RNA sequence: GACGCGACCGAAAUGGUGAAGGACGGGUCCAGUGCGAAACACGCACUGUUGAGUAGAGUGUGAGCUCCGUAACUGGUCGCGUC
C-alpha cells in the first residue's frame, strides 16, 4: 500500500535546472524522513540529499551541496528535488526513498519509488537510425544463425526494442546502450534462429524511441549471394 | 570527513546453495548504523537488514547482518535463485549518509565458449558516410573474454566499443556485442575485415572475417 | 521546695552574608542511549568513571554549610523576693 513515484525527469543542457516530484502515497510524508538517491548508468547508489520532519532540517552529499533543494510539500503529500547548475555528471536514475518508522526498521529506507531518469547534456533529442544485422549468407557458427538490428545515434535514453511484435523472445538479446563520443547513443539488438528457417520465417525489429517520435520496424533479411 | 564504507568483493560468482559472505568496512564508527540492500538490475533497490543485523519485515531468514566493530558482513546462508543480484551497504549514522560501491553475487555454472558472427555495414548506412561493423558473441561463461579487430590484418585500437547484457536467466551465460566505427572513406580503402576471440573455452583464438562488397 | 522577677546559656525558627562543581541537588550545562510517526531542533525516560565554570556559560528569594545578627520557648543555670 506504500508508494513513492518520482516525476519531472528529462533532458536538461549543463548549467540548466529541473524540479523532480515524489509523489507518496499509502503514508503521510510528514511523519518520515524523505531522502533522494541517484544512481548513474552502469554504477552504484550515491545518497544526494534528505529531509528531516518535524525540524524540516535539510541535509546535501558533497557533490550536490549549493546546487540542490530538498523540500516538501505536505498538501500534495509530495517531497522535490530543485537541481541548479546541472552538469553531465548529474545524469542518473534519481529515486526518491522513504526512511521507515524507527522502532520497525531503524534508519534503513523502507521503500523506494521505481526511479526517473535525468540525462544533461548538450545534444537534441534525436530518433535512431535503425539498419539490419543480415544473417550471413554461409551457413552458420553451431547450427543456428544470428540477425539483428543497429539502433544507432538517437538521444536521449531510453529506447525499446522486440521482436516480430514480442512474439520472438527466445534466443533475443538487446544491449546496453553505449555513449558515442558523439554525444549520442547506440544499442544493438540479435537473435539467434534456425539457417534454415532463413527464407521463410520473417523476422522484424520493433524499436520504439518515445521522445523523438519515431517508432520504426524493419524486416531483416538475408541479402543478396 | 565523510564516512567511507568500503564493501567487497565487487563481484563473486556462486552456485545455488553455496553460502555466501559480502563486507562493508566504514572508516569510522558508524555504531550499528548500517543498512544492506538488494537490487535487481532495472529495478528499486529493496530493504534486506536494518541496524547492522536486523532482519526487515517480510525478508527471508537466510539473509542475515552482522557487525564486527566497524566492519559489517551480510551472508546469504543458501542461495537461492531468485538471491542473485547487486547488493549495497549503507550507513546511516551521520550525515551526508554513505553507500558502499555495490556487490554483484552471479551465478556459476561450466564453461561455455561463444559462438561468434561477424556483420558487414548495411548499405543503408553507408549511404550516410558511416561503417559500423558488428562482432557478436554469443552464450559465454565466465564473462572474460577479448575481442580484437584487425582490418586488412592490422590491430585496430580506440575505434570500437562493447557491450554485454546481463546474466541469462535460462542457461545462465553472457553475451556481447563489440561495434567497430570507421567513415567510409577509410571503410572503402581496405578489403578484409575480421573479429578475432579468445576464451577460456576456446582452445585457440577464433577468427570471423568478411571481404567488402562480397555475399 | 513552691510562687514570682531578672540575667546568662541553650534553642525550634529566622533577616542578612559568601565560599564550595558534580559526592547536596537541580526546571544548570555537556554527552550517550531509548521512546514520542522524531538521527538535528522540540519533549519524555535512562546512563554518564575531572560527565562539568561554583553564583554563574543562570534569570534559583534552591537545600546544606560559613560568618554577623535576631529569636518563640511550655529548656537549663545562677541571683534575688515571700513562705
Ligand atoms: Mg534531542
Amino acid at each position: 500500500e506504500v508508494q513513492l513515484v518520482e516525476s519531472g525527469g528529462g533532458l536538461v543542457q549543463p548549467g540548466g535546472s529541473l524540479r523532480l516530484s515524489c509523489a507518496a502515497s499509502g503514508f503521510y510524508i510528514s511523519y518520515s524522513s524523505i531522502h533522494w538517491v541517484r544512481q548513474a548508468p552502469g554504477k552504484g547508489l550515491e545518497w544526494v540529499a534528505s529531509i528531516s520532519p518535524y525540524s524540516g532540517s535539510t541535509y546535501y552529499a558533497d557533490s550536490v551541496k549549493g546546487r540542490f533543494t530538498i523540500s516538501a510539500d505536505t498538501s500534495k503529500n509530495t517531497a522535490y528535488l530543485q537541481m541548479n547548475s546541472l552538469r553531465a555528471e548529474d545524469t542518473a536514475v534519481y529515486y526518491c526513498a522513504r526512511q521507515g518508522y524507527r522502532r520497525r526498521s531503524g534508519r534503513g529506507f523502507d521503500y523506494w519509488g521505481q526511479g526517473t531518469l535525468v540525462t544533461v547534456s548538450s545534444a537534441s533529442t534525436k530518433g535512431p537510425s535503425v539498419f539490419p544485422l543480415a544473417p550471413s549468407s554461409k551457413s552458420t557458427s553451431g547450427g543456428t544463425a544470428a540477425l539483428g538490428c543497429l539502433v544507432k545515434d538517437y538521444f536521449p535514453e531510453p529506447v525499446t526494442v522486440s521482436w516480430n511484435s514480442g512474439a520472438l523472445t527466445s534466443g533475443v538479446h538487446t544491449f546496453p546502450a553505449v555513449l558515442q563520443s558523439s554525444g549520442l547513443y547506440s544499442l544493438s539488438s540479435v537473435v539467434t534462429v534456425p539457417s534454415s528457417s532463413l527464407g521463410t520465417q520473417t523476422y522484424i525489429c520493433n524499436v520504439n524511441h518515445k521522445p523523438s517520435n519515431t517508432k520504426v520496424d524493419k524486416k531483416v533479411e538475408p541479402k543478396s549471394c | 570527513s565523510d564516512i567511507q564504507m568500503t564493501q567487497s568483493p565487487s563481484s563473486l560468482s556462486a552456485s545455488v546453495g553455496d553460502r555466501v559472505t559480502i563486507t562493508c568496512r566504514a572508516s569510522q564508527s558508524v555504531s550499528s548504523a548500517v543498512a544492506w540492500y538488494q537490487q535487481k538490475p532495472g529495478k528499486a533497490p529493496k530493504l534486506l537488514i536494518y541496524s547492522a543485523s536486523s532482519l526487515y519485515s517480510g525478508v527471508p531468514s537466510r539473509f542475515s547482518g552482522s557487525r564486527s566493530g566497524t566492519d559489517f558482513t551480510l551472508t546469504i546462508s543458501s542461495l537461492q535463485p531468485e538471491d542473485f543480484a547487486t547488493y549495497y551497504c549503507q550507513q546511516s549514522y551521520s550525515f551526508p549518509n554513505t553507500f558502499g560501491q555495490g556487490t554483484k553475487v552471479e551465478i556459476k555454472r561450466t564453461v561455455a565458449a561463444p559462438s561468434v558472427f561477424i556483420f558487414p555495414p548495411s548499405d543503408e548506412q553507408l549511404k550516410s558516410g558511416t561503417a559500423s561493423v558488428v562482432c557478436l558473441l554469443n552464450n559465454f561463461y565466465p564473462r572474460e573474454a577479448k575481442v580484437q579487430w584487425k582490418v586488412d590484418n592490422a590491430l585496430q585500437s580506440g575505434n570500437s566499443q562493447e557491450s554485454v547484457t546481463e546474466q541469462d536467466s535460462k542457461d545462465s551465460t553472457y553475451s556481447l556485442s563489440s561495434t567497430l566505427t570507421l567513415s567510409k572513406a577509410d571503410y572503402e580503402k581496405h578489403k578484409v575485415y575480421a573479429c578475432e576471440v579468445t576464451h577460456q573455452g576456446l582452445s585457440s583464438p577464433v577468427t570471423k572475417s568478411f571481404n567488402r562488397g562480397e555475399c
